[PDB]
RNA sequence: AUGAUGUCAUACUUAUCCUGUCCCUUUU
């Protein structure tokens, strides 16, 4: 160790902070994974 | 956090000012009372300047219709 | 005799200025040279402005 | 190498009503000896002052460095004071005695 | 656009509905880290607007000049743009009153009017561009140039955040290259050394950074009134044609204060990215500021693991070196955090495409492990509410004993450096543009440097060429030719040597230039000519032709080169002498123009010689002459004309040239050729000249150009003043004598009439 | 510009009642003094029928006082939450409330400050 | 020339009404007298200025009125009396209301017109 | 000047000094005053109150006896490289009784190696005060 | 009238510069083929050697002679000096015209007629 | 229920008017 001593955040250990993945769809077409991926990939 | 950091910065500045006032006084006392005889003794050429205008960007916008290359004439 | 070690202003003729000519001028040769350089720059600027759509 | 309009007198504004002539003399005293200084004690002119120096170039260095200079929370208005305007409140007289003196002492 | 604005609407109502901020404790730690770092560097606070300033009017003229040059270029309007131009002209007429207006607004009005937004489509990745109301834009612009002026006068942003006034791209490329070369015995690994290059965007600093922490950081930067103004005009409103989402979720993108906004956000986030102690050490002692990357002693280069780390606005590039036992420890920490059962660390690593047979990142055990490890550590050390990085999005190459190639992809096109002492791969050097780099102490060729063009920008150039080739039939042929010339003059200059040496990029531009020529031909006729004779396409503008800047081989029609004139006898045909091999048209720069490597070399040489000639002239007590300033006046670093010009008194008091340009790209719609320089501050580097001369010589000159034209038909005397649905017809007639022939259209039979 | 006279305000209210709300270009072609964005801003600021231009109470003052410290900037975000929604009455009320109510060694020190 | 030394009656001659020449202590006027000698002497002596990094009110005045079209930075000297906002308590109110001049000098053309008439009839 | 002619002009190679040097005057083994020589460009000391800015209590010194001005002259450093070095220039202005430095008379138009802590005299014949 | 000659010469030079005149018609074709320039309005304390030293910046003067008057020092205020070439006289008439030299300003113009003792105006 | 003074827009009239200059101040 003794290499990471300037980090403010100690240890996050949380990618999505609910689970590893959601693994669930939804009924609203706007609030879905495909629309979020299309709005985060094609638009920047 | 701002109210607890401003007082800390003021205390650090006061300690640095106290150290500076304790260092500069000792330096002036060491420099004044000397141990060895303290008190016992371009035109640049005007034709090169302002040879062209300016203050613009050179590439006015991005419209590819102003013929930006070949700034000089032909013959 | 020869000139001193001063900077003589040019007026399209290298003259033999002597007898301590330390900056004796009215400001006519330098203003004319600056006006000539400004005209030579403004001609190219107007040509580039008129060659915008051509 | 100076503009003619500037004069030995400077109008200075954006002053507090509590301000002390000690701070005044100290600060302004950088550039040269003070001829004198006036301060408005009157309802409208309170907050304003006039500074006059033994020399103009004093005032020139002053307005140079003192331009928009700070006191308390304020950035003082520093301008070269005008001339003429309201003068004739006083008169031209009392020349006779002094001129008689210079005509007497040196005899010229 | 309607969908993504609805998405921002939902996120903003969410982030106000839940109050779900950025984890208050971590926020307090970040604010404390910032306060401590700024105190350690001992930066002065930024003074609010000095009302009688020597800085004031000069700064206002510079900012209004930039605002005018963007908002008006040439002969377009609106009514909003009209009121903007009018207020601009009024400011340039009564300047002190305008400075009064700006000061009163910036100290008073902590509100804002409704801003405008509609995205523009560089069809690969859409990048939305916001518009503001007029007088608010002017006031904010003077504030922005003020903020950058006092920032550069205070040296507050470090030399870490390097996107500023060295140059645009090529200098940063050559700088990071030679800096990676001249590290202390770093390309060697015989005692099991290892190195790693990372590249990852922080990927949320357009929609994360919270207003209150921004206000506190701005309070630590500048005075209270300017802080409130920056925060408030960060908060306005966004209305596209119908919908109207509120604001204040995070920062608005295109407002003019974004320079200091995103740069201080980078200065904050980079400290918590690296570490305070190592960032201070690699930054500078506050007395002696440090150079482009150059650390002071050998010792601070030796102590920390993470050697050098720079950034442009969105990239971050950190050549994190690691000693071997630390590498084993890091791999152990990585596997213990994230156990891999079936060696699935190599299940998906991104890599490059630069002939990926001998110089992709050679995926082996400890190397792939070290890569996923360094990303795990930099991910875990990131302030997880605001700034993350995606292991799908990054690209982390490792130069060790195993993968003897190393591929770091800066703001330019991607770069490959492969030292001789590791006995590298082929790197065939398709052009003479191999990135050489001399070891700084030994003056020795420590490494070679290949540099191929990058795929994202290559597809962007192809996209814009398809945009032009799809914009036909609604414009004249002259505008199509001008746009193709514009795009080629860009994309052969800023990716210069890579455009010479990346063979797929050389091939794509060739077919696209022939494609645009095909579009011009199918405009000229309708029946797709058997051989459109190459003169009236590729010939120069002022002599009545289309002026394609052709960066592709095309031999001339060898029989289309005859001069003919009836002097005192009769016909004296005067053909060209092109039996050498075949007359090429002319080579898009490449050999014609100079490379950026030799440009950088001679730039250092010329600036050193100009300063030494200035020293000698100050000795001999003479003014420097036009002869010695013409012995240079090339470019050296920036430009010698940038010492000569009127800006030498005028435009010294602005910094932040390139950063202002990139924000201007996000600020106005015309996706210009504008990253690569900005002429006034940088100068004139894109130097055509000799090119038009050589094309006239190749086309046989005017003698042959007029011969293929109908210029003899007017029977006016000689070559003189010749030049001055309409313009297509003028082109049609002035080259009708070459565009009307059976050879140029095979099946001809018509006699028109009369 | 934008003096917002009463005869122009009545004409803007009549144009908002007659033409509509989501048509700003149709309302700007019958005034000859302001643009469409200025007319929409006036209709959303002073000519809105849901704007509470009076009745400043102590509950709204306590709501605005308990909101300016949680968010110092972004007064437009607290415009519809407080209930004023005029984007200028909130700043005026904040100015009125501010004017009426006006009329390592460091730690080692504190450590010995408790031990002494 | 204009640098010739002056007298206290001559001093009272220049400045307008309502100012005092009261000094501070009896140890600063002697500094002003040595200042001449010390303009040479203390300029040849130790001196310098520096700044420290520390976190941080700002008063100021433009023209205080309903509109009051703008004042050039110099014209303040003339129009300073208008800047102060003290209002509504004789002749002092006639000089104070006479700043309509300022409306004639700087402003919009209509302000100049209407102002001009208003001062004609007064 | 204000009321007299101005002689002893400096050359064009004059510059502002940046070295650590201060005028330590000791008339009675006590440095009461201190004058900065690197802050000002010109410095005139004499027996007149109209020409000079501050008077001096030396009756055996003329109005124009010595002129100590700092200027970067053509010299060589210790490493051997040429450049600009801020050093004081010592040359006599043609006084009626001359001058003496460290009990030795110096002639004009001769580039002498002037350094700090030199025992000089600010008068034509003698002086009871030295500067360091 | 006494000092309006230098102002008239400067106005003629400004009109020739602003009217777009070339070098062939720049008020030199009428005063050509003669290097004798007429100087008038000099100070009464200026000697011939000082004027020859101040007028040598544009070239060496061939024959200079001051206006002799009042048998005591030959001082009248006028001076006549012939330069080497006509270009030096043109540069002196274009640069040293209307300049101030030791208090009162002098005038520089060309006569190009002959050598006369009494031709200037006091 | 006119009228009064008053800060402040809005229409209307004058067939109002857009190349005016030092061709004159030449003062010691």
């Amino acid at each position: 160790r003794r290499w990471d001593d300037d980090v403010v955040f100690k240890n996050c250990a949380k990618g999505v902070d609910d689970q590893k993945k959601d693994k669930r769809f939804v009924n609203d077409t706007l609030r879905s994974e495909f629309h979020k991926k299309f709005m985060e990939k094609y638009i920047k | 956090a701002d109210r607890k950091a401003r007082e800390a910065v003021e205390m650090r500045a006061q300690v640095e000012r106290k150290m500076a006032q304790k260092e500069k006084e000792k330096h002036e006392e060491k420099l004044r009372e000397m141990a060895q005889k303290a008190r016992e003794r371009v035109q640049y050429d005007q034709r090169l300047f302002n040879q062209s205008k300016g203050m613009d960007s050179g590439f006015a916008g991005g419209e590819d219709e102003i013929y930006n290359v070949y700034d000089q004439a032909w013959r | 005799p020869r000139y001193s070690g001063p900077a003589p202003p040019p007026n399209r003729f290298w003259p033999g200025y002597r007898w301590d000519g330390v900056d004796r001028s009215n400001g006519f040769e330098q203003k004319r040279f600056a006006r000539l350089a400004s005209k030579k720059a403004v001609e190219e600027l107007a040509y580039k402005w008129s060659v915008e759509d051509m | 190498r100076l503009p003619p309009e500037v004069n030995r007198i400077l109008y200075i504004r954006n002053l507090p009503y509590k301000i002390t002539a000690e701070e005044m003399y100290d600060i302004f005293g950088k550039y040269g000896p003070i001829r004198q200084i006036r301060v408005g004690n009157t309802p409208e002119t309170r907050g304003t002052a006039y500074v006059v120096y033994e020399d103009i170039f004093d005032a020139k260095n002053a307005c140079d460095h003192l331009s928009g200079f700070n006191v308390c929370n304020r950035y003082l208005v520093v301008l070269y004071y005008n001339a003429n305007r309201a003068f004739q409140k006083m008169d031209t007289k009392k020349k006779e005695e002094q001129l008689k003196l210079l005509k007497e002492k040196y005899g010229i | 656009t309607r969908l993504y604005l609805k998405a921002e609407q939902e996120r903003q109502h969410n982030y106000l509905k839940d109050g779900p901020y950025i984890t208050a404790e971590e926020a307090v730690a970040v604010y404390t880290t910032t306060v401590h770092w700024l105190e350690s560097r001992r930066f002065s606070p930024i003074p609010f607007p000095p009302l009688s300033y020597k800085h004031d009017t000069k700064l206002l003229i510079l900012a209004l000049e930039r605002l005018k040059e963007a908002y008006s270029v040439k002969s377009r309007l609106n009514q909003s743009q009209r009121e903007e131009l009018g207020l601009i002209e009024q400011a340039y007429d009564n300047p002190h009153e305008a400075l009064s207006r700006i000061k009163r607004h910036l100290l008073t009005q902590r509100a804002f009017k409704e801003v405008g937004i509609e995205f523009m489509d560089l069809y690969s990745h859409l990048v939305p561009v916001y518009d503001v109301e007029p007088l608010e834009k002017i006031t904010d612009a003077y504030l922005d140039q003020y903020l950058w002026y006092e920032a550069d006068k205070r040296r507050l942003f470090p030399p870490w955040i390097k996107p500023a006034d060295t140059e645009p791209p090529p200098l940063l490329v050559y700088k990071w290259c030679q800096g990676i070369n001249n590290l202390q015995d770093v390309w060697e690994t015989s005692e099991g050394e290892c190195n790693v290059m990372l590249e990852s965007r922080f990927e949320k600093m357009y929609e994360k950074i919270d207003l209150t922490l921004l206000n506190r950081l701005l309070r630590l930067i500048v005075d209270h009134n300017i802080a409130d103004y920056m925060t408030a005009k960060n908060n306005v409103v966004i209305n596209y044609k119908d919908m109207n989402h509120t604001n204040s979720y995070g920062i608005i993108r295109g407002l003019q204060f974004a320079s200091f906004i995103v740069q201080y956000y980078g200065l904050v986030m980079d400290l918590l990215v690296l570490g305070l102690h190592r960032a201070s050490e690699m930054a500078g002692p506050p007395q002696m500021p440090n150079d482009f990357l150059s650390f002071q002693d050998i010792a601070t280069e030796a102590a920390h693991p993470i050697r050098l780390f720079c950034r442009y606005i969105d990239r971050i590039h950190i050549f994190f070196r690691f000693t071997a036992d630390e590498a084993r420890d890091l791999i152990q920490r990585y596997l213990t955090e994230h156990p891999d059962p079936n060696n699935e660390n190599i299940v998906g690593y991104n890599n490059k495409k630069c002939w990926p047979r001998d110089a992709r990142m050679r995926l082996m055990k400890h190397d792939v492990n070290l890569g996923r490890a360094v990303f795990w550590d930099i991910k875990n050390r990131l302030p997880r509410s605001v700034t993350t990085v995606q292991w799908e999005n990054s690209f982390v190459s490792v130069y060790s004993k195993d993968n003897p190639n190393l591929l770091f992809n800066m703001c330019g096109f991607e770069c490959r450096i492969l030292p001789k002492c590791r006995t590298s791969y082929e790197e065939f050097t398709h052009k003479d543009g191999v990135w050489n780099l001399q070891n700084e102490v030994t003056k020795e060729r420590t490494a070679q440097c290949f540099l191929r063009v990058d795929d994202e920008s290559m597809q962007r150039f192809h996209n814009r060429v398809r945009q032009i080739l799809m914009a036909s039939g609604s414009t004249t042929f002259t505008k199509i030719v001008n746009k193709w010339n514009t795009a080629l003059i860009g994309l052969m200059t800023y990716f210069r040597e890579a455009v010479v040496n990346t063979q797929e990029l050389l091939d794509l531009l060739v077919k696209c230039e022939n494609k645009i020529q095909t579009r011009i031909k199918i405009g000229l006729n309708s029946k797709m000519p058997s051989r459109f004779p190459p003169v009236v396409f590729y010939t120069p503008k002022e002599l009545g032709g289309l002026g394609m800047l052709s960066m592709g081989h095309v031999l001339i029609p060898q029989s289309d080169l005859r001069w003919s004139k009836q002097t005192d006898v009769g016909i004296t045909h005067f053909r060209s002498g092109m039996s050498h091999e075949e007359d090429q048209l002319i080579p898009n720069l490449y050999r014609y123009i100079q490379p950026w490597e030799s440009e950088f070399i001679d730039s250092q040489r010329v600036w050193a010689e100009y300063a030494l000639k200035r020293q000698e002239a100050i000795a001999q007590n003479r003014r420097l002459t036009l002869e010695d300033l013409e012995d240079s006046w090339d470019r050296g670093i920036p430009r010698i004309n940038t010492l000569f010009q009127k800006d030498r008194h005028t435009l010294a008091y602005d910094k932040g040239w390139r950063v202002r340009t990139d924000f201007k790209q996000y600020q106005v719609l015309k996706q210009n050729p504008f990253w690569w320089t900005h002429q006034r501050h940088d100068g004139k580097l894109w130097n055509l000249n000799n090119y038009r001369t050589d094309m006239i010589q190749a086309l046989g000159g005017v003698e042959g150009i007029l011969e293929h034209t109908l210029f003899k038909g007017t029977y006016f005397p000689t070559w003189e003043g010749l030049f001055w649905q309409i313009p297509n017809r003028r082109f049609t007639l002035w080259w009708s004598p070459t565009i009307n022939r059976a050879n140029v259209y095979v099946g001809f039979q018509v006699q028109l009439d009369l | 510009g934008g003096v917002w006279r009463n005869t122009e305000d009545e004409i803007l209210k009549a144009a908002v009642m007659k033409y509509g709300k989501n048509q700003w270009s149709r309302i700007a072609s019958l005034l000859h003094r302001k643009s469409a964005k200025q007319c929409k801003a006036r209709w959303y600021e002073w000519l809105d029928p849901s704007i509470k231009k009076t009745e400043w109470s102590r509950e709204e003052e306590e709501k605005l006082l308990h909101l300016a410290k949680l968010m110092p900037t972004q007064w437009r975000t607290i415009a519809p939450i407080i209930g004023r929604t005029a984007a200028q009455c909130l700043e005026h009320y904040e100015f009125l409330l501010d004017k009426a109510a006006q009329r390592d060694e460091l730690e080692m020190l504190s450590e010995a400050r408790a031990r002494l | 020339e204009r640098n010739r030394p002056l007298s206290d009656e001559e001093l009272d001659a220049m400045f307008p009404e309502g100012y005092k020449v009261l000094p501070p202590p009896a140890g600063y006027v002697p500094i002003r007298t040595p200042a001449r000698k010390l303009t040479a002497t203390p300029t040849p002596l130790g001196g310098m200025t520096g700044f420290h990094m520390q976190t941080e009110m700002k008063s100021v005045n433009d023209q205080p009125s309903g509109n009051l079209p703008f004042l050039k930075p110099d014209d303040i000297q003339y129009f300073d009396k208008l800047l102060v906002d003290v209002d509504e308590s004789e002749e002092q109110k006639e000089r104070k209301i006479m700043k309509l001049l300022l409306k004639i000098k700087n402003g919009t053309p209509p302000m100049r017109k209407a102002a001009l008439r208003q001062i004609t009839d007064k | 000047f204000r009321g007299v002619v101005i002689k002893y002009s400096e050359p064009p190679e004059a510059r502002i000094p940046k070295k650590r040097w201060r005028l330590y005057p000791f008339k009675n083994d006590e440095v009461l005053p201190v004058m900065y020589i690197h802050r000002q460009s010109a410095y005139l000391l004499g027996r007149h109150r109209r020409i000079a800015d501050i008077p001096i209590d030396h009756p055996s010194c003329s109005k124009q006896h010595a002129v100590f001005q700092y200027r970067l002259v053509e010299y060589t450093r210790a490493d051997g490289t040429v450049g600009r070095r801020v050093k004081p220039y010592i040359i006599d202005l043609g006084s009626g009784n001359g001058t003496f430095l460290n009990n030795k008379r110096i002639e004009p138009q001769r580039y002498y190696e002037l350094k700090e802590k030199d025992v000089l005299k600010f008068g034509f014949s003698s002086r009871e005060y030295v500067l360091l | 009238n006494p000092l309006t000659k230098v102002k008239l010469i400067n106005e003629l030079n400004e009109r020739e510069v602003q009217l777009g005149v070339a070098d062939k018609v720049s008020w030199h074709s009428e005063y050509k083929d003669s290097a004798w320039i007429f100087l008038g309005g000099l100070p009464y304390e200026l000697t011939e050697g000082d004027i020859i030293c101040v007028f040598s910046q544009y070239g060496e003067i061939v024959n200079i002679n001051l206006v002799r008057d009042k048998k005591t020092g030959k001082s009248k205020g006028f001076c006549f000096l012939c330069y080497e070439d006509q270009r030096s006289t043109i540069l002196a008439v274009d640069n040293f015209n209307g300049i101030k030299i030791k208090g009162r300003t002098i005038r520089v113009d060309h006569v190009s007629n002959y050598r006369a003792p009494k031709d200037s105006e006091e």
